[PDB]
C-alpha cells in the first residue's frame, strides 16, 4: 500500500527473505520482475520535449 | 579479539552477511572482506 | 530438479559438507555399483543425490555404515 519507489519494492524483498526464507523470495523476485516488466510495457511511458 | 591462533572464531566474527545464519567454519572471510572493501573505490570522488 | 538446494542444506547444515556428501553419492551413482533410492525423473546423478540429502535418506554417517556392511558382507 504505498509507491514502491525502487525502496519500497528492496524492503519488500528483504521482509520477505526475513520472514518467508528463501525459495519463496526467489519465486517472489521472479513474479514481481515479470509483473513489473508487463504493466511498465503496458504503461506506455515516454519521454517527451 | 578473537584470540584464536591461525584464524578466527566463529562467533567472534559474527554471521555473514551473504545469509541469515551464523557463519559456518572455513570460509575465507579475509578475502571477502578484502573484496568488499575494494568493489567502493572506482566511485568514491577521490 | 532443484532450483535451490536449501532444503538439502538445512538436513546437513554447513553449505561445506554438503557438498562433499553429494559428490560421494554422485560418484557411487554414477561410476557404477549403486541404485538410486529416490525415483529418478530424467535428472542428473548430481540433482538425485541433492534430493535424497533434502528427503533426509542420505547423511554421512549412514553412507560410512553402508560402506562398513558392504565391506563385512565381502
Ligand atoms: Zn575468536
Amino acid at each position: 500500500n504505498q509507491a514502491l519507489g525502487k525502496k519500497a519494492i528492496s524492503k519488500m524483498l528483504n521482509t520477505c527473505y526475513r520472514i518467508l526464507g528463501l525459495k519463496p523470495t526467489v519465486i517472489f523476485a521472479d513474479q514481481i520482475m515479470y509483473t513489473g516488466f508487463a504493466y511498465a510495457a503496458r504503461s506506455g511511458a515516454s519521454v517527451g520535449i | 579479539s578473537c584470540d584464536t591462533d591461525f584464524g578466527v572464531c566463529a562467533h567472534c566474527y559474527g554471521r555473514d552477511l551473504a545469509r541469515g545464519h551464523i557463519i559456518n567454519k572455513g570460509e575465507a572471510i579475509g578475502v571477502i572482506a578484502a573484496q568488499s572493501i575494494g568493489e567502493p573505490g572506482t566511485q568514491l570522488t577521490m | 530438479a532443484r532450483v535451490t538446494v536449501q532444503d538439502a542444506v538445512e538436513k546437513i547444515g554447513n553449505r561445506f559438507d554438503l557438498v562433499l556428501v553429494a559428490a560421494r553419492r554422485a560418484r557411487q551413482m554414477q561410476v557404477g555399483g549403486k541404485d538410486p533410492l529416490v525415483p529418478e525423473e530424467n535428472d542428473k546423478t548430481t540433482v538425485i543425490a541433492l534430493r535424497e540429502i533434502e528427503e533426509g535418506l542420505i547423511n554421512n554417517q549412514i553412507l560410512d555404515v553402508r560402506e562398513r556392511q558392504e565391506q563385512q558382507e565381502q
